[PDB]
């Protein structure tokens, strides 16, 4: 079992502006097995009804997925993403940062 | 279109 | 769809027949053809993928998928030829087969000897019942009969005594009315044929 | 240029329930264009992108009568292949399928492929030719031996030069405006202190479809890549792509660094240098 | 060495009940298909199945019709109620992906349904052997022995000849179809007639003896009955002939 534990690129659809309508994205690559955790965060908390792209793999045959929210930016608004996948003990954290 | 009517078992 | 002629098709021992089909959509891709003993299952002959012709010994199938037109062709044909011949097809979405409605095919068996004659036949049983048996005849000498007046003929059949090297028609005709006699059982074309006293 | 159509099939045993998961999408270049997800209520075929959903009743039983079709063949080979190797009925195991056909700037057949893993690695994979095989090890060659028995090649051959090739030109017309229209990347240079002798050019192309591209740092002119970084090419989740470069430099000489844009949406490459 | 197996051979059934057809596949085959064949003359595919599921059922009528396989060597047509348009052969065929891929299936001797109006109508076969001519054996040297059987309904009967304790197939010729003793009508009883033709010596040996026989198929035990007649049940009716030098 060749087990390989994903990227992940914590962005947004369009230039980030305070008070603005926007989409966070969460895209998650080169990993292996398929079952892995993604949850988007504002402020530590969960967001909900957050959406997933259908599931489906490069050459190499490791998975990538993207997920996704609407959101509207703030100074004061930390966002990131939370991961986790059986070659992780604990979930990685990563924070979005508007110029990544 | 997919390949059909189905594969083969391996 | 397919279409199919239904025939009956009779022919000569010895002839070439020619069988065949049309469709409308174009993503059939698979042509087979069936043949249909009576009361019995279809058995595969031949198969084709897309596109040409494949021969296997007396039988050559043509597919033309331009004038979406497909063929079968028998050489030499016999009289165990005899048959209901089915095309079928398939595309590659299903394996659900579309079937013709079948070409009923006779191939009339050669006699070298033909000696026509009707005989009449004794009951077996405690019971003076009569039938006509009209036998021996020419394979290409047929009976148009279906008469009512409730006399019965039976169309021909062919019996091969497989014992020694011979084949015979026969045909056989009966009535509950001992005002009815051998020798008129037949309107229809016969040739001149035996009977005795 | 040159267009792919593929097709990838994912599937996963699930030891304790019932079915594997069962997932399949269907590209045409990096554009997804249908769906099938085993756990999902509608059990069909489902449409992806607008140009595809013109296609009728008879396409959309089709497509989904195989693909359920692939789904069952995927279920018994996740238990073939756990006896092969034998293992435990305990653990959950994948197999993955992925074939499709290229098509160049005529539209006529390039190349024809499929290939299969299990557990993430190649397990069978049909050679350019179209009529052979190469199998990774002892188990994949007992498949091997059954699928030259079976005249697996052939069926596929006949489907990866004909039907595959067709339905990509088909596509191809229908969605036109989608599939053959180029989004020129929109571009920009940020800059940060990374230090007090250091700083970093980040190069972004924002916005482009399709997804190849080229992003480079030249020095006074010299290609060059040290402490360089680029990213992986990353959706936006509109139909179009993102990327950036990065280039860590001494303070001072960020005027001599430079950053080269290659996308067949850019009439001729596209150079940025750092403005102020 | 078993092909696919299918119960029953035959079923005649007045409608409104309930009718059961089965099929075995061959074991180790993973497709099993259900076709009907009418005399609206060809075979048309019901359902089939792969691994158990239902694959393609769009043949399938949309009502009384329910096909299912609950297990690998086992599938059932069911007809709830039945009705006379119902009336077929009804074939089963199983396969494997490489034979299909050539288009090779397996095919079941079939199932030949008669969903009748009225039980009223059905009837059994009287049997007749009729013996050889002396005009026959002195002009030919060869001896033809006739059977009839008369006044059937439905048309369900296998016509078979043994002599001496054991089925013969040479020198036999059965008539493909049977005839109806009135054209005219639509549930005209039928009639059918079969020759065996032997050596005239054979035919003047007084140990030879030959029987005809009839395999009847109608009425079953759970079928009700009232007429002042008997139950026109699925049997055998045969009759017989000795030979003689006389």
């Amino acid at each position: 079992m060749i087990q390989r534990t994903p990227k992940i690129q914590v962005y947004s659809r369009h230039p980030a502006e305070n008070g603005k309508s926007n989409f966070l994205n969460c895209y998650v690559s080169g990993f292996h097995p398929s079952d892995i955790e993604v949850d988007l965060l504002k402020n530590g908390e969960r967001i909900e009804k957050v959406e997933h792209s259908d599931l489906s793999f490069s050459k190499d045959w490791s998975f990538y997925l993207l997920y996704y929210t609407e959101f509207t930016p703030t100074e004061k608004d930390e966002y990131a993403c939370r991961v986790n996948h059986v070659t992780l003990s604990q979930p990685k954290i990563v924070k979005w940062d508007r110029d990544m | 279109m997919v390949w059909g009517p189905d594969p083969l078992y391996v | 769809e397919v279409e199919q002629d239904p025939g009956p098709l009779s022919v000569p021992e010895g002839a070439i027949v020619s069988l065949n089909c049309t469709y409308s959509n174009s993503a059939f891709q698979y042509f087979m053809w069936y043949r249909q003993y009576s009361r019995k299952g279809p058995e595969l002959l031949m198969y084709t993928y897309s596109s040409g012709n494949k021969e296997d010994g007396r039988f050559t199938a043509q597919v033309d998928k331009s004038s979406k037109y497909i063929s079968l062709f028998i050489r030499d044909s016999q009289p165990s030829d005899s048959a209901t011949y089915l095309c079928a097809m398939r595309g590659d979405s299903s394996y659900k087969l579309i079937f013709g409605s079948g070409t009923r095919l006779l191939v009339r068996p050669d006699i070298q000897n033909p000696d026509p004659a009707v005989y009449q036949l004794r009951d077996s049983k405690s019971s003076d019942k009569s039938v006509c048996l009209f036998t021996d005849f020419d394979s290409q000498t047929n009976v148009s009969q279906s008469k009512d007046s409730d006399v019965y003929i039976t169309d021909k059949c062919v019996l091969d005594m497989r014992s020694m090297d011979f084949k015979s028609n026969s045909a056989v005709a009966w009535s509950n009315k001992s005002d009815f006699a051998c020798a008129n059982a037949f309107n229809n074309s016969i040739i001149p044929e035996d009977t005795f006293f | 240029g040159s267009h792919s159509m593929r097709y990838f099939f994912t599937s996963v045993s699930r030891p304790g329930r019932g079915e594997p998961r069962f997932i399949a999408v269907g590209y045409v270049d990096d554009t997804q264009f249908v769906r099938f997800d085993s756990d999902a209520a509608s059990q069909r075929m489902e449409p992806r992108a607008p140009w595809i959903e013109q296609e009728g009743p008879e396409y959309w039983d089709g497509e989904t009568r195989k693909v359920k079709a692939h789904s069952q063949t995927h279920r018994v080979d996740l238990g073939t292949l756990r006896g092969y190797y034998n293992q435990s009925e305990a653990g959950s195991h994948t197999v993955q399928r992925m074939y499709g056909c290229d098509v160049g700037s005529d539209w006529r057949f390039l190349r024809g492929y499929h290939q299969y893993a299990y557990d993430g690695k190649d397990y069978i994979a049909l050679k350019e030719d179209l009529r052979s095989w190469t199998a990774a090890d002892m188990a994949a060659q007992t498949t091997k031996h059954k699928w030259e028995a079976a005249h697996v090649a052939e069926q596929l051959r006949a489907y990866l030069e004909g039907t595959c090739v067709e339905w990509l030109r088909r596509y191809l017309e229908n969605g036109k405006e989608t599939l053959q229209r180029t989004d020129a990347p929109k571009t920009h240079m940020t800059h940060h202190a990374v230090s007090d002798h250091e700083a970093t050019l980040r190069c972004w192309a924002l916005s482009f479809y399709p997804a190849e591209i080229t992003l480079t740092w030249q020095r006074d002119g010299e290609d060059q890549t040290q402490d360089t970084e680029l990213v992986e090419t990353r959706p936006a989740g509109d139909g179009t792509f993102q990327k950036w470069a990065a280039v860590v430099v001494p303070s001072g000489q960020e005027q001599r660094y430079t950053c080269h844009v290659q996308h067949e949406g850019l009439p001729k490459p596209l150079t940025l240098r750092w403005e102020p | 060495d078993a092909g696919v197996i299918q119960s029953p051979r035959h079923e005649v059934t007045e409608m409104g009940q309930q009718v059961t057809l089965r099929c075995k596949p061959i074991s180790g085959h993973d497709y099993l298909f259900w076709y009907r064949q009418t005399m609206m003359r060809g075979l048309e595919l019901l359902i089939y199945f792969n691994n158990n599921v239902p694959i393609d059922d769009s043949g399938m009528p949309e009502d009384r019709f329910s096909a299912k396989m609950p297990n690998a060597s086992f599938s059932t047509l069911k007809i709830q109620p039945s009705e006379p348009r119902d009336s077929a052969v009804y074939f089963c065929a199983s396969s494997l992906w490489e034979k299909l891929a050539k288009n090779i299936q397996y095919f079941g001797a079939g199932t030949r349904l008669s969903v009748l109006e009225d039980l009223k109508n059905v009837f059994p076969p009287e049997v007749a052997v009729f013996e050889p001519s002396e005009a026959e054996i002195s002009h030919t040297q060869k001896a033809t022995l006739v059977c009839l059987a008369t006044g059937f309904y439905p048309d369900h009967v296998e016509l078979s000849w043994w002599v001496n304790g054991k089925e013969v197939h040479s020198g036999v010729c059965t008539d493909p179809q049977p005839l109806k003793e009135q054209p005219a009508l639509n549930d005209s009883r039928y009639a059918l007639s079969s020759r065996l033709r032997v050596s005239a010596t054979f035919w003047q040996d007084p140990r030879n003896h030959f029987r005809c026989q009839v395999q009847f198929y109608g009425l079953s035990e759970n079928d009700e009955w009232t007429q002042d007649r008997a139950k026109p049940v699925t049997q055998i009716v045969s009759a017989e002939a000795w030979g003689r030098a006389d």
